């Protein structure tokens, strides 16, 4: 517990270090509100765009001419106008649908992360999803995946069943594990060996046919106590 | 002169997404910073200037597989990693 | 499923008026169009690679088996890749390849930034660390571990105790060979299993085709060779006809953009899915029902294709 804790703080010390340094991983927001922007600008300019007309200030047309050559001087800008309003709402659907799909798969981020624990390797953040906290941010929501990595791997020989009497033996949980000379039944993903008993293993068959099967004596637990 | 300093000499470099000129390419292999295309990346390094390299994939490893060699984690690391 | 498609790019001044003076003089009238226009263009095609690097970059270490393939019978030949070959793709790759099967008006494609021999190294680098150590390289640092007992243990996932696997290391050897043979011959025969991606190259063909087509049509103009309008006609009527031919292909070259980014936003749904697809059946296994291919998921192995990936469940 302590060891986890500590870890933990300074995990978090990490992130805040992180986020304050001069860098920016929230790259993504400022893109979507970068090209709002910019689409924003892009319909602004289009007003001056002329579109073959005699000037882009339709008082001006309105006051240099009489309405018999104004409305068609007048009709070339309400289809330069026009068509941008069209490219530009036309975007801002696509853009749309794809801010629906990401927030769609934020709201499932957040069911099964933040809420719940996910079995989906990969989903909720590197390694070994535990928990996830959320956050809020402009026009978004950032999330901190806390995970499990495993460290400091060690060799290890194996096998994949023990023979005792005959009769074969597998881990109802671990596998089978030695150090070189002695064999043990260890936990699948933190090494913590224990000798090999009835009562985390069971029997299923003849050790002939188990492939690669290592003949190594089983412990009883009830025999060593059955002074009678 | 400008463009035409940046035509000439020996730095340039014939590549599959167009010829390069400017930066010189490197025989070391690193990390794409900037993509350029065709697996070819640019980057800023030791003076200072422009290098052309091919994008390194990754650290190469030779997994030690057996049929009776197994790896058991004896140690772990609470991580913490950051989603937008 | 789909990965990506071609990265196009068009030059809006030359495909409207190719090296036209005075059509480019009329073209600054409307102003940024042909810059917003080739500015969706550049989004599409960094979003290719965006799809690329999120579905084959998610591993970090270049892995490679050892020589020694004694995975306990199971012969995975078809799918490891051949050295003997120039290219390393795997033999099934091979048949994938195969069976899957413009510049003048200004139209350009860029070449992929993952070129096919990078692809294919990484789906041999995931099928090592699957061969060789299960699910562990994906959490973390790769841990190895004999094949038969990461199958064994699979099964529990499975509600099936490993018992039953060991008294039938054999006969599950058997049955996989004679799996990975059926598909090898299904690959291998006349049928249309790559028709997913054969569509998409044929949409995107075609497009550009259309495209390219257009701009024969006249669109109510007295004709459609540019020059020739310059020719017959002074810069007067030729300013309301030139305006016309503008007009038309610039229509045009909107439809042909709106339909990209349409089916760019598809294909990058499809992308998603995929990149989950290989996080979850590839470096893990799925309770997902008929998630990762139909009846209960054991593993799956991922196959480069053409803007695509092939899925082996
Ligand atoms: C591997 O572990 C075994 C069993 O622990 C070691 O044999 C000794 O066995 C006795 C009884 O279990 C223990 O009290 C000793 O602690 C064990 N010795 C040691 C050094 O652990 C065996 O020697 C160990 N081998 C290695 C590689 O350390
Ligand atoms: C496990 O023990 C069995 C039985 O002893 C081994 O099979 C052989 O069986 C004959 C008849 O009982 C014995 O004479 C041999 O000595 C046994 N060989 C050995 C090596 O003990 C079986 O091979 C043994 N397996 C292991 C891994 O030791
Ligand atoms: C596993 O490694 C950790 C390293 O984090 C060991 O615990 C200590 O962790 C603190 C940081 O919170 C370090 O300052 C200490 O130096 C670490 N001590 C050791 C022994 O490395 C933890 O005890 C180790 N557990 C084992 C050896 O299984
Ligand atoms: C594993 O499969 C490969 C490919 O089928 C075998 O290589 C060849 O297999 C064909 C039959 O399909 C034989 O006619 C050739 O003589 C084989 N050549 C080689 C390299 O031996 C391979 O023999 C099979 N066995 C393993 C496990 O490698
Ligand atoms: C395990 O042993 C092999 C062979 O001795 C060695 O190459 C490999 O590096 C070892 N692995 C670890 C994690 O020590
Ligand atoms: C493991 O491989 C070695 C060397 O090829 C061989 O001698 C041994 O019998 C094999 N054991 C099993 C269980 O496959
Ligand atoms: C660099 O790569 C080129 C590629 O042909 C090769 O000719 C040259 O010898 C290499 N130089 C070094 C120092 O690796």
């Amino acid at each position: 517990q302590k060891l986890i804790a500590n870890q933990f703080n300074s995990a978090i010390g990490k992130i805040q270090d992180s986020l304050s340094s001069t860098a920016s991983a929230l790259g993504k927001l400022q893109d979507v509100v970068n090209q709002n922007a910019q689409a924003l600008n892009t319909l602004v300019k289009q007003l001056s765009s002329n579109f073959g007309a005699i000037s882009s200030v339709l008082n001006d047309i309105l006051s240099r001419l009489d309405p018999p050559e104004a409305e068609v001087q007048i009709d070339r800008l309400i289809t330069g106008r026009l068509q941008s309003l069209q490219t530009y709402v036309t975007q801002q659907l696509i853009r749309a649908a794809e801010i629906r799909a990401s927030a769609n798969l934020a709201a499932i981020k957040m069911s099964e992360c933040v809420l719940g624990q996910s079995k989906r390797v990969d989903f909720c953040g590197k390694g070994y999803h535990l928990m996830s906290f959320p956050q809020s941010a402009p026009h978004g929501v950032v999330f901190l995946h806390v995970t499990y990595v495993p460290a400091q791997e060690k060799n290890f020989t194996t096998a994949p069943a023990i023979c005792h009497d005959g009769k074969a033996h597998f881990p109802r949980e671990g596998v089978f594990v030695s150090n070189g000379t002695h064999w043990f039944v260890t936990q699948r993903n933190f090494y913590e060996p224990q000798i090999i008993t009835t009562d985390n293993t069971f029997v299923s068959g003849n050790c002939d046919v188990v492939i690669g099967i290592v003949n190594n004596t089983v412990y009883d637990p009830l025999q060593p106590e059955l002074d009678s | 002169p400008t463009w035409r300093v940046y035509s000439t000499g020996s730095n340039v470099f014939q590549t599959r997404a167009g010829c390069l000129i400017g930066a010189e390419y490197v025989n070391n292999s690193y990390e794409c910073d900037i993509p350029i295309g065709a697996g070819i990346c640019a980057s800023y390094q030791t003076s200072q200037s422009i290098i052309a390299y091919t994008m390194s994939l990754g650290a190469e490893n030779s997994v030690a597989y057996s049929n009776n060699s197994i790896a058991i984690p004896t140690n772990f690391t609470i991580s913490v990693t950051t989603e937008i | 499923l789909p990965v990506s498609m071609t990265k196009t790019s068009v030059d809006c001044t030359m495909y409207i008026c190719g090296d036209s003076t005075e059509c480019s003089n009329l073209l600054l009238q409307y102003g940024s169009f042909c810059t917003q226009l080739n500015r969706a263009l550049t989004g599409i095609a960094v979003e290719q690679d965006k799809n690329t690097q999120e579905v084959f970059a998610q591993v970090k270490q270049i892995y490679k088996t050892p020589p020694i393939k004694d995975f306990g019978g199971f012969n995975f030949s078809q799918i490891l890749p051949d050295p003997s070959k120039p290219s390393k793709r795997s033999f099934i790759e091979d048949l994938l390849f195969n069976k899957v099967t413009q510049k003048f008006n200004g139209l350009t494609v860029l070449p992929p930034l993952l070129t096919d021999e990078m692809i294919a190294q990484y789906t041999s680098a995931l099928l090592a660390g699957t061969i060789t150590s299960g699910w562990t390289f994906g959490a973390g640092a790769a841990l190895q571990i004999p094949f038969a007992m990461q199958m064994a243990y699979r099964f529990n996932g499975i509600g099936v105790t490993q018992n039953v696997l060991y008294e039938n290391q054999k006969l599950i050897a058997n049955q996989f060979n004679s799996a990975i043979g059926k598909i090898q011959d299904s690959l291998s025969s006349t049928a249309s299993a790559l028709g997913k991606l054969q569509d998409v190259v044929n949409q995107n063909a075609q497009a550009l085709n259309t495209l390219v087509k257009q701009l024969s049509s006249n669109f109510g103009a007295i004709s459609s060779v540019l020059n020739d309008i310059l020719s017959r006609l002074d810069p007067p009527e030729a300013e309301v006809q030139i305006d016309r031919l503008i007009t038309g292909r610039l229509q045009s070259l909107q439809t042909y953009v709106t339909q990209q980014l349409i089916r760019a936003a598809e294909i990058r749904a499809s992308a998603n899915l995929a990149a989950i697809k290989m996080s979850e059946c590839v470096l893990g296994q799925s309770k997902r029902v008929d998630f990762c291919g139909k009846g209960y998921h054991l593993m799956s192995f991922p196959q480069s294709a053409p803007h695509g990936v092939v899925f082996l469940h």
